[PDB]
Order: structure tokens, then sequence, then C-alpha cells
């Protein structure tokens, strides 16, 4: 009996952008918020109110406006999960399990695609701001001797922001979950032939089918945060050039911002995927006790 | 996604260094910190040389060292040896439980002599000509490196039909071997004065000649 | 731990082929990687038997299927609609750790299989036609003349060539086989013997082609 399904995210066919039900939905919006701090430094591009007020906010509003069109699909799946993952509520009506299983896969994929199809134009605006950031960064007076002091002043801040996240705790929590989850798969697969409880066992199978999907989503950002933590740590210890070309600095800014925005994107998801995992395991702890 | 990029050939002298690259996208290499390398001997199973971009397995010598920076991972083999001559692949995890390899980088060791091939040409036998078939057996051996080009001349006339040449093959003495064949007919065999087998290796051509 | 795959297979074009991979607790993922001649390694797909999830590369959509049996811990890979381009050396590679190698699955830093070669060819099993290459007395090459046997038109590989029932080893050099346009193989084996023995010593090449149950011994004599 879950009361939230914000763990559902979808990736485009190109697999470059990620859309989530939690604000700001996109990983690149966090990068747009961080680019305003980059432009806040340099004076030749210090005009940052135009990007903040016009493009970014309208994109964040158009993204929040797009998910509201899939609210009926979100509330439709939320009702089908609570009925299927609870045998007492599933047995109230008399629809067969295999029919409700096929409806769940079709009703969920229509909601996921609703988040992607209603944001095709928003993804096209994400590219418009990335090219806008590149076209704006051309206005710097530097060319071949661009200073990187602000580039390394930022890395010192990014190392401190990484210390607030408990990676070791998240690494121990996920391994604690995958062991109690896999052990439950062996238990059901060992008594399904000796126990005559179809309405409850099949419902326990329906819950484990979701839990494996959350671990696939919870580990994605964990891999991406590990990328943001490991790559930035090497930047503070690697080469520290005082002068680079203008195009190389555009690759310097778009690199750390792509790492930090993904970091802040993974920190928000894992905080939700934490409760999303625990809730599914609380049901199993009660669905198994109800079984015996 | 797309297969990772690797230079097909990398060279290095013994006691010096060599650096190979591994270019990918932001969804395979530039996405995760799980980029592995593999040394590959043809015929046997590959061996993991590098795990997690820069972690070395047990037993791997300390001279092997990998790295990465953004979208291009690079492995460096220091203090080259005769055992380091093999194909070196790179790999990386990708989104949605996808795993992609690389195109492979053939590593060579510049610690070897360069002998010219010794060609041995054999004319058709009496038993083969009695079966309405003819095959000129031209054999190549003792050449370094393994890169020869074979050309056949039928009585000072270049012949291109019936020619079949194998790819080079390393011998037991670390040199290479190859062979070529020329399928003919008894009439074409008894028509010309003599056939030749020209084998060009490193700009130097060695030719043998047989005649009825 | 160690992996053991099935022996070499030779399948006809269009047929269906399956390859085994027996392993010595089967919670790891088991992948499959091949290498076409002159090509690079290519991951095909994996299978997590604990979760019953099967992965497949995009280039193989429906042609590869991966099954697993917990009783014997054997992962099978079956490739349907075999073409002449599928001839490669197929490996099976498990992951390093079980579900706890951070989150790098399918990672292939674990143990590998010994390898299984698959030859896709339309040619049929044929015995070789061996011809004796007489030693050219005109070119003795310094007193150590050369004779040999020509193994022409045989299928499939390989063939074992010996001389004097293995008694003669010095000078023997069996060259690798050639693949004609007709799909049949051909090779040669040459010995370097002193020219003084060409008129008194008998030399008999012994070619053994087990797939066709054929064995030919040819008497190589000087030209006369």
């Amino acid at each position: 009996t879950t009361d939230n399904i914000d763990y559902f995210d979808i990736s485009d066919e190109s697999n470059y952008y990620l859309i989530s039900q939690l604000r700001p939905h996109f990983s690149n919006i966090y990068f747009f918020d961080e680019f305003k701090r980059y432009a806040s430094y340099h004076t030749e591009i210090k005009r940052y109110e135009d990007i903040h007020k016009t493009k970014v906010n309208s994109l964040l509003n158009e993204a929040s406006r797009a998910i509201g069109i899939c609210n009926r699909a979100k509330n439709t799946v939320k009702g089908l999960i609570n009925i299927l993952e609870n045998p007492q509520k599933f047995k109230t009506q008399r629809e067969s399990y295999d029919v409700k299983l096929r409806q769940y896969e079709e009703k969920k994929e229509a909601f996921r695609g609703c988040l992607l199809n209603k944001n095709r134009k928003n993804l096209d605006q994400i590219k418009k701001i990335n090219n806008e950031i590149r076209d704006l960064l051309e206005k710097l007076k530097c060319s071949q001797d661009c200073q990187t002091n602000v580039y390394f002043d930022m890395i010192k801040i990014y190392l401190v922001d990484f210390k607030k996240m408990p990676y070791e705790n998240y690494d121990t929590f996920i391994k604690q979950y995958k062991n109690s989850y896999l052990s439950g798969v062996d238990m059901i697969r060992k008594i399904e032939k000796q126990i005559d409880n179809p309405v409850t066992i099949n419902a326990i199978k329906f819950t484990q089918k979701e839990m494996g999907y959350i671990i696939d989503r919870f580990e994605y950002h964990l891999q991406k945060v590990k990328h943001s933590i490991d790559q930035v740590t090497a930047l503070s210890d690697g080469v520290k050039p005082k002068q680079v070309t203008k195009n190389r600095l555009k690759e310097y800014y778009f690199n750390i911002g792509n790492y930090y925005s993904i970091f802040k994107f993974g920190k928000d998801s894992l905080n939700m995927l934490n409760k999303a995992l625990i809730h599914k395991e609380k049901i199993v702890h009660n669905l198994l006790g109800e079984l015996f | 996604q797309s297969a990772l990029t690797q230079p097909p050939s990398t060279s290095g002298s013994p006691g010096q260094s060599v650096t190979i690259s591994c270019t990918g996208t932001g969804i395979d290499v530039g996405g995760f910190s799980y980029v592995s390398w593999f040394q590959y001997h043809p015929g046997k199973a590959p061996k993991l040389i590098i795990f997690e971009v820069t972690k070395r397995p047990s037993g791997v010598p300390d001279r092997f060292s990998g790295s990465k920076s953004g979208n291009t991972a690079s492995l460096t083999i220091s203090g080259l040896q005769a055992d380091d001559e093999a194909e070196y692949y790179c790999s990386s995890y990708a989104v949605n439980n996808n795993f992609v390899f690389g195109t492979g980088t053939k590593v060579t060791v510049l610690v070897s002599p360069r002998p010219t091939p010794l060609s041995l040409c054999s004319h058709p036998r009496s038993e083969e000509l009695q079966a309405n078939k003819a095959t000129l057996v031209c054999l190549i051996s003792d050449f370094y490196p393994g890169a020869v080009t074979v050309a056949w001349k039928a009585d000072s006339s270049p012949v291109k039909a019936g020619v079949e040449t194998t790819t080079p093959s390393k011998q037991s003495n670390n040199k290479y071997a190859a062979s070529s064949y020329l399928s003919l007919t008894p009439e074409q065999w008894k028509s010309h004065r003599s056939y030749s087998c020209q084998v060009t290796h490193e700009g130097s051509t060695v030719e043998k000649t047989v005649a009825p | 731990v160690q992996l053991v795959q099935s022996g070499a297979e030779v399948k006809k074009p269009g047929s269906s082929m399956k390859v085994s991979c027996k392993a010595s607790f089967n919670r790891y993922v088991f992948s499959w990687v091949r290498q076409a001649p002159g090509q690079g390694l290519e991951w095909m797909g994996g299978i997590l038997p604990i979760l019953e999830t099967t992965y497949y590369a995009k280039n193989f959509k429906g042609r590869v299927t991966i099954t697993a049996d917990e009783s014997t811990s054997t992962v099978y890979m079956e490739l349907s609609s075999l073409t002449s381009e599928d001839t490669a050396v197929y490996f099976c590679a498990r992951d390093e750790h079980d579900y706890v190698w951070g989150s790098y699955r399918p990672s292939l830093t674990g143990p590998w299989g010994q390898g299984t070669l698959v030859t896709v060819s339309s040619a049929s099993t044929k015995g070789p036609s061996v011809f004796p290459l007489a030693p050219s007395s005109k070119s003795t090459s310094g007193g150590t003349a050369a004779l040999g046997c020509l193994v022409k038109d045989y299928f499939p590989e390989p063939v074992t060539v010996s001389w004097n029932s293995g008694a003669l080893t010095s000078g023997v050099h069996t060259f690798p086989a050639v693949l004609q346009s007709s799909g049949l193989y051909s090779l040669s084996s040459v010995v370097t013997v002193p020219s003084s023995s060409l008129g008194t010593q008998t030399y008999i090449c012994n070619v053994n082609h087990k797939p066709s149950n054929t064995k030919v011994d040819k008497k190589v004599e000087p030209k006369s």
C-alpha cells in the first residue's frame, strides 16, 4: 500500500537527458543554476539576470507544467499498485492476477512516456541554453591566455559540498537492502511449490518485481555521484594550469558543472529512493509475516 | 552505445614507455568511473589488467597504470618487455546494464631483428598434373615483421587468377610464416616458359622461378 | 574458481548453435564475448539467475538467447540464424563480485572461460587429396634440398602432418592452411634434408584428417 511513486524516471531515446518527478526534474537545470555563479564572476558576461528570469525559470515552469498533464496517469498507477501489492485489497475485487499484471506494465509505460513526450520541446530548450551558454562565454576578453583561478576556486567549494553527502552510509544501506532482498527471492522460490497461497505469494512476487527496479535506479545516481566525487578530486591534485585557450575553458566549465549538477541530482534522488526502498521492504516484512 | 575508440597500433622501445587511449561518450566512458582494460593473447582468454579506471588486480606488475580525464581514458605501459606484445582492449559500463568494449590496440615491442623472407617455390607434381589440376606452392618464412605482399608473373606477364595467399603466421622462433598458391590448368602449365613468385617485404622483393 | 566451456563446434549456415559454460552460489552475472577474425571483442549479453533478468546487446536482437540452470550452474548461449560472419571464438565471463561490486554490473573483471571456437561454413566434410612435391635437384640450396607434401582441398580444419611416423623432426615445417574461395582448406609441409640422402633415404609424409576418417601416406621421390 504505497502512497508515492516519485521513483519513476524515464530516459530519452538518445539517453543523454534524464527526467524525474522530483524538482527540478532535469539534471541540467542544476547546471544552469551553477552557471549563474560562473557568470557572476566574470564582468564581460556579468549580465546574468536575463538568463535567470527568462529562459531558466520558464523552462522550470514548463517542466513543472508538463508533469501536471500526466497526473491522471500517475494517480492511475498509484491505485493499481496498492491493490496488487496487497492480497486483501486484491481479493476484494475479482480480476485475475495475470490480467492486472499486464495492465500494470501498459499503464506504467504510458505514464513514463507521458513524461518524455510532454518534454520533447523542453529538451530542445535544454540544448538552446547550452548553446546559449557557449555563445555567451565567447564574450570574454581572454582568448589563448584565459585565467583558471575561478575554475580552481570553484573546485575547492565542490570538495566541501561533497563531504555533506554520506556515500559510505549509502553504500552500506544499499548492500544491506540487496542482501535482504535477494534472500527473500530464494525463500519464495523454495516454498511456492509447498505452500498453497496463490493470492498472497503472487502479490509478494509483484512487490519484489518493483524492488529490483528501484535498486537499478538507486545505483545509477550512486555511480554518477562516484563519478562526480572521483573526477573532481583528481582536478584539485592533477595539473593546475594558469592559462588555457578560450575553447578549452568552455570545456572546463561545462565539465565540472556537468559533474556537480549530476551530484546534486543524485543527492536528491537517493534521498527519495531511500524512502522508496524502505517502504517496499516494510511491505515485504508484513507480506511475509501475513504469509506465515 | 557506439564502440569505444582505440588506435590500431602502438609502438615502444624496451625500457621506455607507450601510451594508448580510449575515447568514448558521456554515457559509457564519460559517465561512470568503471573503465577496465584487458591484455589479450589470441587463442586464450583475456586478462584483466586494470579495474575501476586505476585499480590494479593481484599479480599485475606495478608498471601498468591507467587514468582518465573527462571523456578519454588512457593506459600507460612503462618498461616494455617481450611479454607485453599483445592486443590491449578497453571497456566500460554503460546505462541500462550495457557493456561495451574497444577496438583494440596492437602493442609491439621494438626489441627484435628484421630478417628478410626466404622463399621456397615448388612446381606442380606428376600426380597433380595427371588429375587435370595444377597448383604452384610458393612458401614464405623467416621474415620480420609479418607483412609480405605476393605477386605472380606468368612468363613476364602478371597473372591474377587462381592466386590464394594466407595471412602471416608467427613461427616457433618468433618469426613469421606465410604461403601462396596458384591454381592453373595443365594447358596453362605446358604453355608458358616459366612462372615466378614475387614476394615484396620492406621494399625488397625476393622472387623464385619454376619451369616444366 | 574456474570456467569450462564446450568444445569447438562446426555449424552449417542458417542452423542453430548453443554453447555451454559450466562453473564451479550462482548470484553473479554471466556474459558472452566473441572476437571475429581481425575484429575486436564484442559483448553480447548477460543473465542474473537470482533475479531472472537477461540482458542483450543492441546488435543482437532476438538472435541470442541466454538460459541458466541452477542445478548444474551452467549458462547457455544459443545463436539462431547462423551466417558466415558469426565465426568467432566465444567466451563466457562472470563478474568479479556478486551484486556487491559497487554498481558496475555487468562488469567483466571476473574469471573468464577457456574459450570455444565456432566455425560457420557451408562446405561439407571432405577428405584431403595429398600430392607429393618432389625435391628439386636443380636447386639443392647448398646441399640441403627440400621436399614436401601438398595437402589440397580438405574440410574442415585441422590436419596433423608427420614424417616417417614422427621419427623425422629436423627440417620439418608445416605451413598454416589456406581457405580457398570454394570453402575448402589447403596447406603444405616441407622438410629440409641433406641432398646426399635424397637417393637412398625414403621419406613418407603422414597426413591425418580425423573428421573424415582419412589418412594418406605419400612417397616423396626425386623427379624421374
